[PDB]
RNA sequence: GGUGACCACGGGUGACGGGGAAUCAGGGUUCGAUUCCGGAGAGGGAGCCUGAGAAACGGCUACCACAUCCAAGGAAGGCAGCAGGCGCGCAAAUUACCCACUCCCGACCCGGGGAGGUAGUGACGAAAAAUAACAAUACAGGACUCUUUCGAGGCCCUGUAAUUGGAAUGAGUCCACUUUAAAUCCUUCCGCGAGGAUCCAUUGGAGGGCAAGUCUGGUGCCAGCAGCCGCGGUAAUUCCAGCUCCAAU
């Protein structure tokens, strides 16, 4: 009932293929606004359903009178798995990652160099 | 010379005495209130010689 | 008087110069006798191994034993006495104790009384002797 | 070698002379006068004060006409008009020398909460101004020493979303209440 | 032949060089190993390959100086990368998470980066800033007005108390959201969360310099105090204590 999403600074990158600008969440007493519920409500906005929309930064400011943030929106799901960064399509379950972890790899990859060149015991790995 | 047996004589002997409580003292901000307070604007009386704020009757 | 002149920047410069070598204050500082003298090699304070406890007689004015610690010192091996401050305190410390012993305030002056102790004594075995003589910490074991 | 920052610098100047008596007894006068937090409080504005004015006396030692003078003092001049403390366009200078502490004072929030009735005592202020009840413009204002520019002293008003002012009776009305309704009812 | 008291040459440095720092009426004085620039060294020297580009140390060759495994024939050693430990020491952080930011190398949009960022430790230090406010009482007072004063009307006040009283809030805790990479932290907020006996401010002082008691206990040239001046020998404004106050807080 009381949000109001009001957009600054729009542009149309022809080169990202992409909308991009400043999404100004006001919200009164009721307390942030969740990025899915902003993505639904910035969807209808624009008129390119809610799957192609991607949002980060809100930084809320005294009185919880207002949020600021960076929203932004591909011309396709198609272009928005290539232009986009890992986190922001991995932030809602569309595309995630291994869980190898760091110190598995470095273990890993500092042997394999120990071995010489017999694929079996590269493979033999950790 | 010197006898180290006296180190300690006199804590050693004096009676302690319990610290009493009462009023959790005001601080901060309200402290300072309190001080200007009884010291410039209220009791300012018919001046009795000079004060002493913390001197006798 | 003074040279006064105008291509007289070196006279001058050269005058000021050593006419600080009859300043006290300096030579201590840059000389070299301070750093190669004071047990504490100029540092604030220093750790030392009580090896025994004395009594000193204060200076006639005023007639007192002042008892202090004969300390050496780690680093140097250097020894000292050092004024155990504050009443009943060298009660708390031991012999061969590990102690924390920091200057007097004087720098090199001995303080008052206590004829020829720079030192005062702060730490023992980890505590330090204002806990144990208020009673907040307790001597360990 | 890192990101970061840097460059802090203390906001204010302790005394020399450390208690000299009629210095504690005009400090002091400043805290109650005006409810404040503490005594650095002032030498804080003390040192504030003494840069502008070391900032305008640097500006007197040079020749009138001159790009700096005219460029830096209006800057500055605009600047105390600005957070209302010069007035109408006293703007000139010299003027600026002639200044003291209580100015910089009456310009904090704190002060100009009951100046403008609001509050009720000048320690509800700096309470009130703490308890997130009064706000400025939009903004809720925490802080009793933000110096106000005078623009914005209109817009100093009870917040929209504090207990006098409107909405939600806080948790002390809202208590004493349910023991009325579940306690007594 | 060249240099020299316009101080060479010799010695020293708690000396990597600048850019700056804190101090500061103007002038200096000391510090700058400190993230930016410039130099050097990877235990120490020398020589080396290789390389455009190195005399390259996360190469090797000895030697010297160090040090590991051993089947005693031999073999592998370089934290002044990041973490960590030991020793030294007055004196200094986690075997943490990650390429998401800035950038770099590659054949390269795709890997990797202890370069770097993010957490943790962290009174090195700087900023802001709670530790209560207010009404009515009970009073304790003091500028109008009223009273010769004693008294009273009261616009003014302020002290303590009763807390009489409810109002307001945060420290916490914790639904929820953001954040971010995932968190965390911060900002947002539902829900709980202040009557002191609590949700509890300490460190030095209280002769002077120097703001603050010839208040009260005890010791009696001892203990002890005291940066200097000094106090202590039977009423200590000075020691150890109690209560009160002061400065910053
Ligand atoms: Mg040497
Ligand atoms: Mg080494
Ligand atoms: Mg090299
Ligand atoms: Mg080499
Ligand atoms: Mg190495
Ligand atoms: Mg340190
Ligand atoms: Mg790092
Ligand atoms: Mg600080
Ligand atoms: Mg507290
Ligand atoms: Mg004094």
């Amino acid at each position: 009932d009381t949000v109001t999403i009001r957009t600054r600074k729009f542009m149309t990158n022809r080169l990202l293929q992409r909308k991009q600008m400043v999404i100004d969440v006001l919200h009164p007493g009721k307390a942030t606004v969740p990025k899915t519920e902003i993505r639904e409500k910035l969807a209808k906005m624009y008129k390119t359903t809610p799957d192609v929309i991607f949002v980060f930064g809100f930084r809320t400011h005294f009185g919880g009178g207002k949020t600021t943030g960076f929203g932004m929106i591909y011309d396709s799901l198609d272009y928005a798995k290539k232009n986009e960064p890992k986190h922001r399509l991995a932030r809602h379950g569309l595309y995630e990652k291994k869980k190898t972890s760091r110190k598995q790899r470095k273990e890993r990859k500092n042997r394999m160099k120990k071995v010489r060149g017999t694929a079996k015991a590269n493979v033999g790995a950790g | 010379h010197g006898s180290l047996a006296r180190a300690g004589k006199v804590r050693g002997q004096t009676p302690k005495v319990a610290k009493q409580e009462k009023k959790k003292k005001k601080t901060g901000r309200a402290k300072r209130r309190m001080q200007y307070n009884r010291r410039f604007v209220n009791v300012v009386p018919t001046f009795g010689k000079k004060k002493g704020p913390n001197a006798n009757s | 008087g003074k040279c006064r002149g105008l291509r007289t920047a070196r006279k001058l410069r050269s005058h000021r110069r050593d006419h600080k070598w009859h300043d006290k204050q300096y030579k201590k500082a840059h000389l070299g006798t301070a750093l190669k003298a004071n047990p504490f090699g100029g540092a604030s304070h220093a750790k030392g191994i009580v090896l025994e406890k004395v009594g000193v007689e204060a200076k006639q004015p005023n007639s007192a034993i002042r008892k202090c610690v004969r300390v050496q010192l780690i680093k140097n091996g250097k020894k000292i006495t050092a004024f155990v401050p504050n009443d009943g305190c060298l009660n708390f410390i031991e012999e061969n104790d590990e102690v924390l012993v920091a200057g007097f305030g004087r720098k090199g002056h001995a303080v008052g009384d206590i004829p020829g102790v720079r030192f005062k004594v702060v730490k023992v075995a980890n505590v330090s002797l204002l806990a144990l003589y208020k009673g907040k910490k307790e001597r360990p074991r | 070698p890192v990101a970061r920052s840097w460059v802090c610098r203390k906001t204010y100047v302790t005394p020399r002379r450390p208690f000299e008596k009629s210095r504690l007894d005009q400090e002091l006068k400043l805290i109650g006068e005006y409810g404040l937090r503490n005594k650095r409080e002032v030498w804080r504005v003390k040192f504030t004060l003494a840069k502008i004015r070391k900032a305008a006396r640097e500006l007197l030692t040079l020749d009138e006409k001159d790009p700096r003078r005219l460029f830096e003092g209006n800057a500055l001049l605009r600047r105390l008009v600005r957070i209302g403390v010069l007035d109408e366009g006293k703007m000139k200078l010299d003027y600026i020398l002639g200044l003291k502490i209580e100015d910089f004072l009456e310009r904090r929030l704190q002060t100009q909460v009951f100046k403008l009735g609001l509050a009720k005592s000048i320690h509800h202020a700096r309470v009130l101004i703490r308890q997130r009840h009064i706000r400025v413009r939009k903004q809720v204002v925490n802080i009793p020493s933000f110096i106000v520019r005078l623009d914005s002293q209109k817009h100093i008003d009870f917040s929209l979303r504090s207990p006098y002012g409107g909405g939600r009776p806080g948790r002390v009305k809202r208590k004493n209440a349910k023991k009325g309704q579940g306690g007594a009812g």
